[PDB]
């Protein structure tokens, strides 16, 4: 059973897996790490931007000033912000059967694949995280759109130019492959391919295979992936959380007793404490507001919006703070909050329970009838007549590189009362604020990720007991934070073996039985019997039906096995009607003479010949009486 | 060069997993060859085939295949293709890669004979699989290689084959050979006749599309045309919604068909007991799960009610009653596909209700398309004359933002059927028969609207003048000075 | 095998309550009350189960299908006085509608009735405690070999029909169920499971319900002359299900004709109900499902919450009202206001109960009680059950091979038997109520089986010599836990017995004149003759090989004019061992 890796992304993986007669790709992870590399599509042109100096090849053949801009010593590239994509080529995705979907989060890159290579395969996913992926994608086509950045620097991507580009334009991978933002038709096409499936539902493929997803406790609608022969199992895992948290409670239960695990998706920041640094949030958020300047925050418009809104909610009372009111600016922001409040079944057990006491899950509907929260499509509009100082705005996409945060950012900068608060642990913040540094703002850190941790994932290692356990290769060698820490690497018996960006493996296992059904009338036909303790056994004849690789038997060349005794032989010839037989002994065989067609025998172990004259009954009666002796296999 | 180069680094790395798939990627990522060079490159490729893995060599015949799209191979590739399939029988992997190799040169460039298509055909068919190695990729191999117009024996036997996926495979070879042509046989007729019932999704997708174009081909069965449309009807109800789809559309497309069995489709009312009062397939294909099998069922009735003269009448309330879907889609199709169909049309108890529709919130497209539909209808009784002019009254009321287009249906509504306005004229413009009306306002848009009416009727009928009044005269002039695309020229004595 | 007997809604209708014995486990399907019965009657028996212990003992899980009173009205009666602790099944929607109608039945009881012996509102919560939720599709395992399936059904939100599976076992329960699409519910879709048995309703066997888009615009026709001609429009429905569909066609086609007359919707109930149906969107169809994106249309801009001081007031008027059987009839309270008047109209869209209010208004007298009733009376039909096409439909969808008929009367039961066995040619029955009806299974039991030799067992039946039998082989190990078939060879292997070999050399003797050396030679030369397409060699020593047969020219005999013939065979190839002994009997060529 082969499996390939084509994104070596430790959070995004794209995985391939075979199986039987079928191929199944799961994930389609969009690295949206590598936009960073660019600069951010203002809203409106700011000077700042407009005249960054140009940095210059030293040799200054290629004209790369143009390609090329620095700012605070550093440099970046200059057109419309790219993505790194799946290594396609390993294998002919066309050959591909199915797809499954983990996350929103790991089916953000799904047209590329899906219109592209000329899939024909069907896409399974639950209603959730199709919804808020359609959501999300709707929210990144309009990014990039609405401000169309025609440029496209092509020289600097030479492979030769960029040995000699400095860090980190020297870390890029892949930097032939990428490829520009698709296009709403091509989202359509994508969304529309899909087709939907709830938790536990079995579905069976072709017979062939049977895959069921279930719970993970990440967010609102994450799936972790079993796949199943009669006699296999192979858990793909990826992005769980067994923490307290409003999704559907993490199922262990099913997990154990896998032959292979594929784990991927662990947590970003392993030393982070959720709660605790909930707690930061809301102090620093508290302590800037009361100082009176202005806060931000970027976010998903989804997933932990939600748990620091229930905890922002329970804490503004707290300081009294009601005066200053709180903005939630995308254009995605209203079908988000409404999309969040229908879906009771996926919660938790105490948010179902406060539907079956007709009330709306989430606070934030409340938090919205009382006014102090207020959505909207986007800066400008009503917002602007709207806006209010001091306030606590949620802007749209946290790599930095575009929509309203680098517009509110690049206007709020340049005081030092005001502060942004990074809370997705997706992106190194360093880098992303890097290019409007120099700024006053206060940058704060507080990364909530939810996750499961290196202890939970040997807590739950040890409690499934896999037959095998794949995982990247960043997770078995230290992260290069702490070398000298060891927590901070995965640990299995056997060990994990490991795998990189664009790698093919075969797993160490072998198919051995697979899942056949008798029929009724043939097994009441057969007669089982018995040659040892407990065995029994019985020589089987039939003809097998083969439909949708199910197999059965039904009615419409086995040989001997087992030595024949002499003593018994003479004593059933002479009991049957046979005479004049005599015996004689050799070293370790027997030699009979039955004088009527002058029949010699000769028994020795495991060796039994026969040798009579031109007769055919009593041939035959030899035969029916020597068979007999034996047991049929 | 480059390829030299390239050839000579992967044979110095050596390095399983790492090597083979960083100098492929690399390859493959960065460029073509663009040149005559692409011959080496390939010979280069298959010396290294020799080697474990066979990932490795997939990736390489991979690679060959891209490069086979640059024309610029041609009889060296094939017979290195064919000599490399002939003992490279190892898993199903590589074998795929191998026939997608194939299937590329040969449609490629070649589309020729003479060991251009048939050799290969033949080498492919020979190489039959046992376990969904190639089997699918062999049947569409086969299926874009048309032998000639003299094959289907083998796809034959494939169809009741073990797996679906190969069944769908062999479909999609078979609609490849219909495209060309091939004058398919009859018996592929009755061998989908249990294709239909297969009991498994993207089988029958296709084994509907097989059904109808056999049958279209010609009609001798016992009745074939006949027949395959009943099973298409038996089949509307599939429990999916995909299959649907290609349901609607096939039976749309096709023309001819027994008119008493058609009529079978709507047969089930309380549409009779109207007609009364005032004097199964599509039944339930109408009415369906979501919007776009009502589409597809709109489409297809559209399109046999023009083939067939008959049977519009039976539809037209089956069409009026499915105004109020909720998906303005579907209004529109509904709207459009009236439209298309009235010719020889009678509505003597429609009127009312497919004007009641009218009044739409602004539903501008609603409105606009009911405006066009009405310019196209046809009418029989004065008082339905009547009433869609009241009415249309009311909307221009209502809604004084498309007289634009009032008028014009207006205009087309008198030239269609002239005579029956006639009775109406001393009614609809005030005449008392011995009092001097007051001049109505020249400018208001609902004189006028009502006076293109009569201008464009009185074209045709000669005897009308008579009936107007004084003012209608200088009216009219101002009109046509006016409006020159509304009210034609006429015999009226003030302006000769 | 299958034993099936209902407690209730056997060839009638209410109470319905199923309780199904497969494969050794007892579920019981579906537990309500019906009215009518004032008596305990009313209520299942629960002496057949359990007679007089302990529920659980017995039983394996409960199944509900609907929040219907019929359905799940006697969830407190039968889990709390009688006792249970087992798990209850039952879909988000119904956990979520269910307690409030049987909190308003136990106090319309309290009003009524006042039965002693009647289930508390602390005893429904507790009973409430004890489910649990199932989603569409999702296969919920009631034990390690019994697993339960839902599937969407359309009856009303929440509806949702079962597959009970074990092994291959199956048993496939609809309840009420609706398969022509309403203006909010999509219709019920099934699998092709392939069930044994298939427990369906009758309550419309012998209705094929006409176009359900014409019935209703004819509906809106009436109700637009209704409100032109300036009398009032009094619309009885109970709180739950048609209420919603009516208020959802009427407000959407009240939006688009720019209709501003208010209209008004009951209370009471409307607290709950708008609530849930704006909770639960995920079951409401795809028209809402998608246009939920932009605004909600449970969400009402146009009907507003009823007031009773606004009976009088002039101008028309339109306004639902309960209960749908006016035997209460706050509805009725209007009625009774406004009977006199001509101008205003009133819709019955569903069956009244036989010989209440509800028939005296169905039947035309004016005098129903005495007081004349001169407003006129129009009885639709908005009923969301099967229709006679639509349990055809089902059953020919699912492909069953046996049915069942319960919640209807005996006589369409009748029909609808007699039609469904002519039709599909399949098996049907018609349990009364208390009636035990048994039905043979199918056990296949399942075994194990190695990769290789199946591979080249289909290798050799791709070889075009099928329709030839190949007899397939081998042997079954049994350990009574994993049955294993494996070959010959791998069962020896495996149970290390000895490969015990079995040879036959038979002594052909030939009387001819020819030499002796050329004897093997003619042997060779005759058997490659006669024996086409075998494998015919002459051995460098002599000696002949026809497949794995040995022939050799023995040493010569005593007697000149025998010369021995050595025929050595194995006991595989014994056949055409003996073959070439009765052939060389004859003798060779001479
Ligand atoms: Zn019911
Ligand atoms: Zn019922």
């Amino acid at each position: 059973m082969k499996l390939y890796c084509l994104s070596g992304h430790p959070t995004l993986p794209c995985n391939v897996l075979k199986f039987k007669s079928t191929t199944i790709m799961l994930d389609c992870g969009l690295d949206m790490t590598s936009t960073l590399n660019f600069l951010p599509l203002p809203l409106v042109q700011s000077p700042r931007l407009s005249n960054l100096p140009g940095w210059s090849l030293k040799d200054g053949n290629a004209f790369l000033d143009k390609e090329l801009k620095e700012c605070s010593g550093h440099v970046f590239v200059d057109s419309v912000p790219e993505f790194c994509l799946p290594e396609t080529e390993l294998i002919d995705l066309s050959t591909v059967d199915v797809i499954l979907i983990s996350n929103y989060h790991c089916m953000m890159a799904l047209p590329y694949i899906t219109e592209h290579t000329g899939f024909t395969g069907t896409v399974y996913a639950t209603e959730p995280t199709v919804q808020i992926g359609r959501l999300l994608m709707e929210e990144l086509v309009n990014f990039i759109e609405r401000v169309p950045k025609a440029q496209s620097a092509s020289l600097w991507k030479n492979k030769d130019i960029q040995r000699l580009l400095p860090s980190p334009l020297k870390d890029a991978v892949e930097v032939s492959t990428w490829r520009r933002c698709y296009t709403m038709q091509e989202v359509n096409s994508a969304l529309s391919k899909i087709q939907l499936v709830g938790y536990s539902q079995k579905i069976e493929l072709f017979g062939a295979v049977q895959v069921t997803p279930l719970s993970s406790g990440y967010a609102l609608g994450s799936s972790n992936w079993i796949i199943q022969s009669h006699y296999e199992k192979v858990s793909y895992v990826s992005g769980s959380s067994l923490l307290t948290t409003h999704p559907q409670p993490m199922d262990q239960a099913s997990l154990k007793n896998s032959d292979v695990l594929v784990l991927t998706g662990l947590t970003q920041i392993p030393t982070a404490n959720p709660d605790g640094m909930v707690g930061e949030f809301c102090s620093n958020l508290a302590l800037t507001v009361r100082n009176g300047g202005n806060v931000l925050v970027p976010c998903y418009p989804s997933g932990v919006i939600y748990d620091l809104l229930e905890c922002l909610y329970q804490y503004i009372d707290s300081a009294g703070l009601s005066s200053v009111p709180l903005y939630f600016i995308s254009p995605v922001a209203n079908s988000s909050l409404e999309f969040s409040q229908i879906f009771a079944e996926w919660l938790c057990h105490n948010k179902q329970s406060k539907v079956y006491l007709p009330e709306p899950p989430f606070p934030h509907a409340e938090l919205i009838q009382t006014n102090k929260l207020k959505h909207y499509p986007s800066i400008h509009g009503d917002f602007s007549n709207d806006f209010r100082q001091p306030c606590v705005v949620f802007t749209g996409h946290p790599s930095l590189r575009f929509g309203d945060v680098v517009h509110f950012m690049e206007l709020w900068g340049k005081s030092s009362l005001n502060t942004v608060i990074f809370t997705e642990p997706d992106f190194s913040y360093l880098e992303a604020l890097a290019p409007y540094q120099p700024l006053a703002m206060k940058c704060i850190y507080c990364p909530i990720d939810t996750r499961l941790n290196f202890i939970q994932v040997s807590k739950l290692l040890k409690e499934v007991q896999p037959l095998h356990v794949v995982c990247p290769e960043q997770y078995t060698q230290p992260p290069p934070a702490q070398s000298h820490r060891m927590d901070l690497m995965i640990d299995c018996q056997p060990p994990a073996m490991s795998y990189r960006r664009a790698e093919v493996l075969a797993l160490p296992f072998k198919r051995r039985y697979e899942k056949i059904e008798i029929m009724p009338e043939l097994a009441d036909s057969l007669v089982p019997m018995e040659i040892k303790p407990g065995i029994s056994l019985a020589t089987v004849s039939a003809v097998l039906h083969t439909k949708d690789n199910k197999h059965l038997l039904q009615p419409p060349k086995p040989l001997l096995s087992g030595s024949i005794p002499v003593e018994q032989f003479v004593q059933t010839l002479e009991k049957h009607g046979f005479s004049d037989i005599k015996v004689e002994d050799t070293a370790k065989g027997h030699i009979v003479l039955l004088q009527e067609a002058e029949t010699l025998i000769q028994i020795e172990e495991d060796s039994t010949h026969i040798i009579c004259d031109n007769d055919e009954m009593l041939r035959v009666r030899l035969r029916d009486l020597v068979l007999k002796f034996l047991q049929k296999f | 060069p480059s390829k030299s180069a390239a050839l000579h680094i992967d044979l110095c790395k050596a390095t399983s997993p790492a090597d083979a798939l960083q100098y492929l990627l690399q390859f493959a990522r960065k460029p073509v060859e663009a040149e005559s060079v692409e011959g080496v490159v390939r010979i280069l490729l298959e010396h290294y085939y020799k080697e474990n893995d066979p990932s490795v060599r997939l990736k390489i015949a991979s690679l060959l295949g891209l490069l086979s799209k640059t024309a610029g191979f041609s009889p060296d590739c094939i017979m290195d293709d064919a000599i490399n399939i002939l003992q490279n029988e190892k898993s199903h992997q590589v074998l795929a890669q191998l026939l997608d190799t194939l299937l590329a040169i040969g449609t490629k460039l070649p589309e020729n004979q003479a060991i251009q298509m048939r050799l290969v055909d033949v080498a492919c068919k020979h190489l039959t699989d046992t376990s969904h190695g190639v089997r699918n990729k062999c049947l569409q191999l086969l299926g874009n290689l048309g032998s000639l117009e003299k094959v289907q024996k083998i796809i034959g036997d494939y169809f009741s084959d073990q797996d679906p996926r190969v069944r769908t495979a062999a479909i999609k070879a078979m609609l490849q050979l219909h495209e060309r042509g091939l004058k398919l046989h009859q018996t592929i007729y009755n061998q989908a006749c249990k294709l239909l019932s297969d009991d498994y999704e993207q089988v029958r997708s296709a084994a509907v599309q097989l059904i109808w174009v056999v049958s279209q081909l010609y009609p001798e069965s016992i009745r074939l045309v006949d027949d395959a449309f009943g099973k298409i009807c038996h089949m509307v109800s599939d429990g999916s919604w995909v299959v649907r789809v290609q349901a609607a559309k096939l039976l749309g497309s096709m023309e001819q068909v027994s008119s008493h069995f058609l009529e079978q489709t709507l047969d089930k009312t309380a549409h009779e007991r109207a007609k009364e009062l005032y004097s199964g397939a599509f039944v339930h294909g109408l009415e369906d799960e979501m919007y776009e099998v009502r589409i597809a069922a709109v489409e297809a009735l559209c399109m046999l009610a023009q083939s067939s003269p008959s049977f519009a009448e039976k539809c037209l309330d089956f069409l009026v009653d499915m105004f109020n879907d909720e998906i303005e889609e579907v209004r529109l199709q509904s709207i459009h596909t009236m439209r298309k169909i009235s010719n020889n049309i009678t509505l003597r108890e429609d009127q009312l209700d497919t004007v009641l529709a009218v009044l739409e919130d602004s539903s501008r497209d609603i409105r606009e398309a009911l405006h066009e539909l009405l310019c196209c209808t046809n009418v029989s009784t004065k008082e339905g004359i009547h009433l869609a002019l009241v009415e249309l009254l009311k909307n221009l009321t209502k809604y004084p933002t498309d007289r634009d287009s009032i008028w014009k249906c207006l205009k087309f509504l008198g030239s269609r059927h002239p005579t029956l306005v006639l009775p109406l004229v001393p009614e609809l413009l005030s005449t008392h028969p011995f009092f001097d009306t007051a001049e109505p306002d020249m400018d208001d848009p609902a004189y006028i609207a009502v006076l293109v009416l009569i201008f464009n009727a009185a074209k045709t009928c000669p005897t009308m003048p008579a009936l107007f009044s004084d003012h209608t005269f200088r009216h009219y002039a101002y009109l046509r000075d006016s409006l020159s695309h509304l009210v034609p020229a006429l015999r009226l004595p003030g302006r000769k | 095998e299958i034993r099936v007997t209902p407690l209730g809604a056997g060839q009638d209708v209410g109470r319905s309550c199923i309780l199904v014995s497969i494969a050794g486990k007892n579920v019981m399907l579906d537990c309500g009350m019906h009215m009518g019965f004032n008596d305990d009657r009313r209520f299942p028996d629960f002496s057949y189960i359990t007679q007089n212990g302990r529920l659980t003992d017995f039983l394996d899980c409960v199944i509900i299908s609907h929040f219907h009173l019929d359905h799940c009205g006697a969830l407190p009666y039968f889990s709390e006085m009688v006792g249970y602790d087992g798990p209850i099944y039952m879909t988000h929607p119904t956990q979520a509608i269910c307690p409030i109608l049987l909190e308003d039945y136990r106090k319309i009881a309290v009003d009524k009735k006042g039965e002693a012996n009647f289930f508390t509102s602390q005893m429904i919560k507790d009973c409430m405690k004890k489910v649990v939720a199932v989603h569409l599709h999702q296969t919920v395992q009631v034990d390690d070999e019994l697993e339960i399936k839902a599937y969407y059904a359309g009856h009303v939100l929440g509806a949702a029909m079962f597959q009970i599976k074990v092994g291959s076992e199956s048993v496939v329960y609809t309840g009420d169920y609706n398969m022509t699409p309403d203006r909010h519910l999509g219709a019920a879709w099934i699998d092709k499971c392939r069930p044994n048995l298939l427990i369906t309703e009758s309550t419309y066997a012998t209705t094929i319900r006409d176009s359900k888009r014409c019935r209703e615009r004819d509906f809106l026709k009436k109700v637009h002359e209704t409100v032109e001609r300036g009398g009032k429009v009094l619309i009885p429905v109970f709180a739950l299900g048609r209420a919603q569909e009516l208020c959802i066609l009427l407000e959407t086609f009240w939006e688009r004709m720019n209709l501003k007359v208010p209209i008004y919707f009951s209370t009471g109930l409307t607290e709950k109900a708008n609530h849930y149906y704006k909770l639960f969107i995920p079951w409401t169809n795809q028209k809402i499902r998608k246009t939920f994106v932009q605004r909600n249309m449970f969400e009402f801009k146009h009907i507003k919450a009823f007031d009773r001081a606004f009976a009088d007031n002039p101008g028309p008027m339109v306004v639902f009202a309960t209960p749908g059987m006016l035997h209460a009839g706050q509805s009725l309270q209007i009625f009774r206001k406004w009977a006199g008047n001509e101008k205003n109209m009133v819709i019955m869209p569903g069956y009244c109960v036989q010989g209440t209010v509800g028939h005296k208004i169905l039947s035309g007298q004016r005098k129903l009680e005495v007081l004349e009733v001169k407003m006129q009376v129009e009885y639709m039909s908005f009923s969301a059950h099967a229709d006679a096409k639509g349990i055809m439909q089902l059953v020919g969808q699912a492909e069953p091979e046996s049915v069942l008929l319960v919640h209807g009367e005996a006589k369409k039961m009748e029909f609808l038997k007699q039609k469904i066995e002519q039709e599909l040619r399949v098996n049907c029955y018609m349990p009364a109520n208390g009636e035990t009806v048994t039905l043979p299974t199918s056990p296949s039991i399942p075994v194990g089986i190695s990769l290789g030799l199946l591979k080249r067992e289909m290798a050799q039946g791709l070889l075009p010599e099928a329709k030839k039998p190949r007899l397939l082989h081998g042997t079954l190990i049994m350990k009574d836990s994993n049955f294993r078939l494996v070959s010959s060879e791998q069962a020896l292997k495996e149970l290390g017995l000895a490969e015990h070999q079995l040879r036959f050399t038979c002594r052909v003797h030939l009387h001819d004149t020819r030499k002796e050396q050329e004897t093997a030679l003619r042997v060779y030369s005759h058997l490659k003759s006669v024996l086409k397409d075998h494998c015919v060699q002459h051995l460098p020593d002599g000696s002949v090989t026809v497949e794995s047969v040995l022939l050799q020219a023995a040493a010569p005999s005593e007697d000149p004019g025998t010369k021995v013939l050595l025929v050595s065979w194995t006991y595989q190839d014994e056949e055409l061992g003996s073959f070439l002994t009765s052939l060389l009997k004859k003798g060779l060529p001479q």
